């Protein structure tokens, strides 16, 4: 039984794919453009570690929300950029943006310390919008996304060490 | 002849969706389906996920744009019906009336003119508008039909015509009202009302109001002055019908928004509940019933299964509502609803005490205490994922300081309790834990002022088109916010601390009133109510938001000299371009916060909404990266200029408060700020840049045109930073840019999106 | 001053309200949530499974009642709007016109006096009948907004007031058509016109219309008979625009049903395609520039984009369109339309020539080939759950009679081809497959005939009371049909060949006259053209549906000598006592289609729908074995009597077409039914059940009040059975029932379920 | 992955659960009064057998659409009923309903050999509306019947010989 957070939330027919953290590590690592969004649950339970962490090897990191403070104050902001998840979404869409380094955009969108409805209908855009180029949208939250090609399942907040165990997993597959 | 009649006399579909392209060339479309499915015809239910056409042939995202136009059909038929109902029964109950609007204003209806062309004289003259408005609905709900329009870009003009008859409903349903019932015209020294969950005095009989249509709440007080009932009786509403109320007697009393609504039913504190339409709890018969209040409906569009006994005595409907065989009624007439309500309060104030209603000590402790801490039950239904289930135990372990917490960011929706098979009073039990609180809830609120005066217009106009007013900060909209009421208070408060106009309506101006600063004073007891820089201003109830549509109308009239009549398009591009403004509906709920969304961005006036504002599926976005799409032409002699996105966005969701205040600031610039406005602008910017969000914003020096624009303290570092950080070509002994920015700053710069206007 | 005012003049939604409970106190409202979910505010998505309340506090069933009346809205502005605009041109064009409806009708517009008590003499005085529409459908849109209505009975109460309001909205549309444009006003010998895929003559230019407005059609035919060219160009329509275009020039073809619209389009054979409103592709834009048509979109609820040139000169526009560089334009002047279309029909015509549109034997080769016969991909999008897999691979093997069967059964809707990684075009396939079938289509159909005469009331009036005529068969609604287009034909047929009086309207008419019989002749040239026993009328456009209801009343006032002025109760209760009538929508699809069928029952009449309509989510069902339910008053003295179930259900869905013709024949069966009337009634439903089912009904007994009831032929087995299998008291000797009936029989049976019409 | 017969039937959270032939048998063995709901897809590929079999361990039929012709030319019509699958769908959720012997409502119903979308809509209101006494209603058919409570997966119909064996043991199972 997945539970999306909104028991309502059921869009249609193509439902998130739950994925072990080994797996949703190395679509990032596979990806040729990746791109990790956090939002403003990134700010809460030390979850902002793994986003640098992530950044660190590469990646770069749209700070959607107020996130961006939680960077400036860890002293993490190389290769992050602030930025509305709504007009993110429109961007990522658009496959004539070149994106946050001028390159092009990007083949793969990770989510991560987002509001689960905000960041579940920024997933549904890239999912119904984003089709050709197709950009892979994947959940590595707390929250099973059922509007991402993969996630996780739902982790409960007083289970968060549990979250934290996998989160840590899919940092080292990448 | 007052004026020339413009080009567009009470339009139709077609006559204005050149005016739509160019604000939908520029703010895209942009879609997420919350459904990815249609169910609207017996081909269906058809997935039109990943950009699919349905059995019919729509493609998903004009399906997205159908739905959109439904909901602001559905939103326009709301104000546009309220208005009509409310126009038949005054023009039959006390006849016709001329308008006056006071010596303060000319124009009486700036969006009537702008739209019907028609100049109103008495209330009847707004027959034909409402006429007018209501052909329209049908032919466009005609478009949401199987088989018809097949554009999604072509629905978008239908949704922001739909906009823009809703803007035109609201302004005639509340002129009705402010005429025929002598509500403030525009009074700036307005009275203050109480208002909160705290301020009801419970030792006398109450009568709780809760809907948008205040005819029978006129009555009720009529009846009670007429009888010395006054101090004897406790009238207090919940949403509009309060704003209304409280404009006819200060002696009424608001108890709060939507959000709060469940809870005050729940409490009991009511002997009498009288509704009359919209945002209404649909099971507020339930609600009643079980605080043993009877309930009496007086609007059509809700009677809950209830005889309608318009046509029976005052008496009858007493002694069958007191006797209980009865648990409400419907009346139609509101004379006698008014009479009713106001007999039957006195009697069953006396029935009702010895009730208790909410959970009691021992009870709230086994609710806790038995509480299983589910993973994913309560918190999953929740609308805001609260944490129900820890904040139970917590409570059980002896801290009720984790539930007290829930109480203002609950929404008061009750979906966590229908799937508790413990059958915990969710509700109750955060109500209880938070009791203390909720009794303290005592705020002070201005009362819904309604039109701007045209001394006002000719005060802030020049200033807030150069900038050195920072603009318009209109707070409106519903309450289901991400994070609580006090949102919205810390947007009023930081925007008027920085001399913005500041003005609300409708669930957001009672939401602002809720809190006191460290001197103990509300917004509404500290500011002005003048429309003024560095004043706060309740507009009044949501159909008072077209007031705001009209001061910007009358800015272009007045201050800049130019015809309204049947001229939409000239108006709206002027607004667009000169008028600094931006909408904020944190909580953006219903189908009428949907339409005034619609009306406010079709006449060039950006909105921003809450992260719920997703789940309406369609927001209007630019592409500030796309030289192309911000291409103006200079009316002096029809060349194009590309300018600096300004407004970025016309219909944009935030997630939070920290996030949400930049970028209306952000969204406040336009391209004929002078360099004493943008400065004042851009001060602002970057500084709210820098207190919420730790940094300044990637590309702020996209709004730099000339030194003169930048902040006055720190120009010597933003010059070097110009330099240094961004490559710019700045001369920092002379302290001169001399290559970077996107344009040359030119004061004669005519900027305007219409060919027809260059001259 | 012509008549009293009844008490309902002009209803609000509160108005009626007594009646609806009258109705719904019977045929309870049944729920069946095809979306378990709401999505209409951001407190949401609700999910209301299990009867559960949402985050407004709106409870499942309510949340239901609030979708169907959303549905009635949305079709009853389309009827509303579609009148508005056509007379707003009208007055503006042609200009006012008195109503003259023939010397053979008196009473103009039966459903405006009804419902507003106005009796209309110029098409001017339809004005206030339409401002009164649109003041109503705001009223009634306010109260689906969150927060209002919390019963899901005033819901439905509310659909049934939106109901009453299209069939109002109706009537002012077909009126206000007939008498601008002098259409047939209850000719029953209106002419008969062609109709089918196979009737075009590919060899002349063709226009296609698609839609349901027909002025810019008039401004063609007016065009064509200007400069002489009726014989050079042929105008052919899909959906109601086709009706109302032969109605006004027999002359024109009618391609066929929604069903056949794609494929049509497909074909290729329109040089070019005029649109107005309603039914059309969504995407017709992209199908007419896939086969080189230009588009004329002629109204603005649907504009596809392109570019408005009302204020263009024709030259101009033909030349842009002739040049390509626009696949279509927007013209809203429909004169100008009209000249454009028929100027630019000709040019296209032998610029097109040539041109191939479906695939070509190898390329059908190919696709057959290529299919992979998945299990679960292009079956599962369809809403019929097609073999289009295995079809395939049948004719890769040779045997394409699979694939050709197909084509009938196609609903011709595309979401096949979309689940296709192959990139089959399914729809060509199939069409492809059965090119030899979609050639031979062609039929006749009579053109729409409008009103029924105030002398045909007089003849059926008593007839159809008493029952002798067994009831009214109203075959009409859309083409979204479990298994093809021969359903409704069978319907019809069947019906006509047992006298009863049978109309149709829309999809349904159209579809009814694609088949033969072993004469060679359809059922419109074979059976006259009255309103009469025995006879198929084509009443006309789904907008004339108003003219059945309008008949239902004319026999209240004639027959009955009732009054109707702003009396709707009244009447509908008469209709429900009295008229046996049942009403067949076996492929409803449509908005229009459920505010029809609203509008229908709300005046008496009972409708059932195909196996798709459970997808509107709600039914009007009874509950035949609830004997408190079917109390009805007999007006003489005040006493309560307890009716048979007749009709049993108000509005109510069958699976297969062997159901649903037993059904529609129980469904004409009314408690005031004499001796004479209900064995002709009980002869048909025994026989038709035994016909379809194998069996007869296991209550047939219930429609049995005394000998004189059974069916003559079989009147003593009957008596047997009753006795035997039914434990009845009966003497066979004396050939007389002693007990069983549910009631005793009178003749002067005054049933009513209304108070008011109670005399002591 | 369950596939339902309509991809856009996706009504809402709670989906029908895939269940085996035996423990759909044993949910009608255990019913108190057990009712076989039978449409017109019945009269095909000798289905009708199957629903003999199942009246002959002593559960009543309701013959929808026209299958009560196929009852009748097989030579069992005792306890099976003429009726209507959208007024059965009334008469089931109605508490005061008697059932066809009248004594009293059906606790469990098994659809099979019948129109998908129509059959669908058929469980989804007894689903919702069925709920006090709770009515259970389940799938032997070749569908995914996700309104159902238990249901099979998805047999196509050039697999109907697999769909067999698998209706063959729920009877064994009864
Ligand atoms: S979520 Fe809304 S649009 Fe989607 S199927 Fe349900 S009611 Fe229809
Ligand atoms: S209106 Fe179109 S997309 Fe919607 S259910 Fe009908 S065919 Fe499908
Ligand atoms: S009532 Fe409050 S706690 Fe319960 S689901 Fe609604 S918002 Fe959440
Ligand atoms: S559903 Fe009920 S028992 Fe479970 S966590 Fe919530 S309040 Fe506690
Ligand atoms: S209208 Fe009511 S049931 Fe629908 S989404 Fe909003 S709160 Fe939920
Ligand atoms: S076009 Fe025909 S075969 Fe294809 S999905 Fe639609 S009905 Fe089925
Ligand atoms: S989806 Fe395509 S390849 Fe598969 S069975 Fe259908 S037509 Fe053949
Ligand atoms: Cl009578
Ligand atoms: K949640
Ligand atoms: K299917």
């Amino acid at each position: 039984m997945n539970i999306p957070f909104d028991i309502g939330n059921i869009s249609g027919p193509e439902m998130g794919r739950i994925a072990t953290p080994e797996a949703l590590g190395r679509a990032i690592k596979n990806a040729k453009r990746p791109l990790l969004v956090v939002g403003s649950e990134i700010l809460e339970d030390g979850l902002i570690d793994r986003a640098i962490a992530i950044g660190k090897k590469g990646i770069p990191i749209a700070a959607t929300a107020h996130s961006i403070k939680g960077f400036v104050d860890a002293g993490y902001t190389d290769n992050v950029y602030m930025v509305g998840l709504h007009e993110l979404a429109n961007n990522i869409k658009s496959p004539d943006w070149m994106g946050f380094d001028g390159k092009g955009g990007y083949d793969l969108v990770a989510v991560l310390g987002g509001i689960y409805y905000s960041t579940s209908q920024f997933l549904i855009s890239i999912k119904n919008c984003a089709t050709d180029p197709l950009v892979r949208a994947i959940s590595i939250d707390r929250y099973y996304h059922i509007a991402a090609r993969m996630t996780f399942d739902n982790i409960s907040r007083k289970r968060t060490d549990e979250f934290k165990e996998m989160l840590d997993r899919v940092v080292q597959s990448i | 002849e007052w004026e020339p009649m413009g080009p567009t006399p009470m339009p139709g579909i077609v006559d204005l969706r050149d005016w739509d392209y160019k604000l939908m060339d520029r703010y895209k479309p942009f879609y997420a389906p919350y459904c990815e499915m249609c169910c609207f015809c017996t081909f269906g239910k058809c997935d039109l996920t990943g950009g699919k056409k349905g059995a019919c042939g729509l493609d998903m995202t004009a399906q997205q744009a159908r739905f959109v136009t439904i909901a602001c059909l559905i939103g326009c038929s709301a104000h546009t019906a309220h208005g009509r109902h409310m126009l038949n029964e005054i023009l039959h109950i006390y006849g016709d009336r001329e308008i006056d609007m006071g010596t303060g204003i000319n124009i009486e209806a700036p969006l009537t003119r702008l739209i019907t062309g028609i100049k109103p004289k008495r209330l009847s003259d707004f027959i034909p508008v409402l006429d007018y408005i209501e052909e329209q609905i049908a032919q466009v709900m005609d478009s949401v039909h199987t088989g018809q329009e097949g554009s999604n870009i072509d629905y978008e003009s239908k949704a922001f015509h739909v906009g823009m008859l809703d803007s035109l409903g609201k302004e005639v349903a509340d002129i009705v009202q402010i005429v025929a019932f002598d509500l403030p015209k525009g009074d700036p020294d307005a009275p203050l009302v109480e208002i909160g969950m705290g301020c009801i005095d419970e030792t006398k009989p109450m009568l709780l109001v809760i809907g948008h249509n205040v005819v029978p709440s006129v009555s009720v007080i009529d009846y009670m002055r007429e009888h010395d009932l006054e101090d004897k009786i406790e009238v207090a509403g919940i949403c509009c019908t309060a704003i209304d109320t409280t404009r006819y007697s200060d002696r009424a009393k608001i108890v709060g928004s939507i959000g709060r609504q469940l809870r005050f039913v729940r409490s009991g504190i009511a002997d009498v509940i009288m509704v009359d339409e919209q945002c209404i709890r649909a099971d507020i018969l339930e609600q009643a019933k079980r605080t043993h209040a009877p309930l009496i409906a007086t609007n059509d569009k809700a009677l809950y299964g209830l005889v309608d006994r318009t046509d029976d005595s005052a008496d009858d409907i007493i002694t069958i509502l007191v006797s209980g065989k009865e648990p409400g009624v419907v009346i139609l007439d509101p004379v006698k609803a008014g009479e009713v309500a106001v007999r039957l309060v006195q009697i069953m104030h006396e029935k009702r005490k010895g009730l208790v209603h909410l959970p009691t000590d021992e009870e709230f402790k086994e609710y806790v205490e038995m509480c299983q801490n589910c993973d994913a039950n309560c918190v999953i239904a929740c609308p805001q994922g609260l944490p129900i289930g820890e904040a139970n135990k917590a409570a059980a372990a002896g801290n009720i300081e984790p539930l007290a917490e829930l109480f203002d960011l609950c929404v008061g929706c009750g979906r966590c309790e229908q799937v508790c098979k413990k059958h915990i009073p969710i509700v109750d039990v955060i109500h209880k834990a938070a009791l203390p609180l909720v009794r303290a809830e005592k705020g002070m609120i201005r009362v819904g002022r309604g039109p701007v005066l045209d001394t006002e217009i000719r005060n802030v106009g020049a200033p807030l088109v150069l900038g050195t007013i920072p603009g318009i900060i209109a707070i409106v909209g519903c309450g289901n916010y991400p994070n609580g009421t006090k949102d919205v208070y810390i947007m009023a408060k930081e925007f008027v601390e920085r001399k913005y106009i500041v003005v609300l309506t409708g669930c957001g101006a009672m939401d602002a009133a809720l809190y006191r600063d460290e001197d103990g004073k509300t917004l509404y007891e500290k500011y002005p109510g003048d429309f003024d820089g560095g004043c706060i201003v309740n507009i009044g109830s949501c159909v008072s938001n077209a007031h705001i549509h009209d001061a910007a109308i009358k800015v272009a009239s007045i201050f800049a000299r130019r015809n309204i009549r049947a001229n939409y398009a000239e108006i709206a591009d002027y607004i667009l371009n000169r008028v600094g403004a931006c909408g904020m509906a944190w909580g953006a709920m219903s189908q009428k916060a949907a339409s005034i969304a619609s009306g406010v961005n079709r006449i060039g006036i950006p909105v921003v909404i809450g992260p719920h504002g997703w789940k309406y599926r369609r927001a209007y976005l630019g592409r500030k990266d796309v030289d192309r799409d911000w291409m103006v032409y200079d009316a002096r002699d029809g060349s194009k200029v590309r300018i600096e996105p300004a407004p970025e966005h016309l219909l944009v969701a935030a997630d939070t408060l920290e996030e949400a205040i930049p970028l209306m600031a952000r969204l406040c610039f336009r391209p004929t700020d002078n360099s004493m406005g943008r400065q004042v602008k851009l001060t602002h910017y970057m500084d709210l840049s820098m207190k919420y969000l730790g940094k300044y914003p990637d590309d702020w020096p996209v709004f730099v045109r000339t030194e003169a624009d930048l902040p006055l303290a720190k120009k010597e570092e933003y010059l070097r930073i110009l330099k240094e950080d961004y490559g710019w070509d700045v001369d920092l002994e002379a302290k001169k840019i001399i290559s970077g920015p996107i344009r040359k700053f030119d004061v004669s710069f005519d900027a305007t999106n219409l060919e027809q206007l260059i001259r």
